[PDB]
């Protein structure tokens, strides 16, 4: 089972199992046994763009945790704090998308 | 807050506390939790924190 994604060199060490990180949080969970492997290489000459690749997104502030090998792709309405935000209130939205 | 040369140690006791007020802060980076799993810091009574 092969998967692909693009992350910074900072988060590369987070793909190790049994640890908490920016990637290993609600955003992405991986099996801790991890019979497979991980292959990565630098691609700053292709993915990077002089105009600024702001089209790459990641959901950090997802409400609930994640189970290994689970897809997290949805609208992801942000409802936190001691009040119903309803997605329209405005403040405390801090949307997970970045 | 103070630098690493002089920490501010506090004794929390006699109160009842939960884990929501700690979750008031979003930019959590060093969320490493030892001894106790973060998802179950509730419903268990310490002796002095």
């Amino acid at each position: 089972y092969a998967d692909s994604f693009v992350i910074r060199g900072n988060e590369v060490s987070q793909i190790a199992p049994g640890q908490t990180g920016n990637i290993a949080d609600y955003n992405y969970k991986l099996p801790d046994d991890f019979t497979g492997c991980v292959i990565a290489w630098n691609s700053n000459k292709l993915d990077s763009k002089p105009s600024g690749n702001y089209n790459y997104l990641y959901r950090l502030f997802r409400k609930s945790k994640l189970k290994p090998f689970e897809r997290d792709i949805s609208t992801e309405i942000y409802q936190a704090g001691n009040k119903p935000c309803n997605g329209v209130a405005g403040p405390n939205c801090y949307s997970p998308l970045q | 807050f103070a630098s690493v040369y002089a920490w501010n140690r506090k004794r929390i006791s006699n109160c009842v506390a939960d884990y929501s007020v700690i979750y008031n802060f979003a930019p959590f980076f060093a969320f490493k939790c030892y001894g106790v799993s973060p998802t179950k810091l509730n419903d268990l009574c310490f002796t002095n924190v």
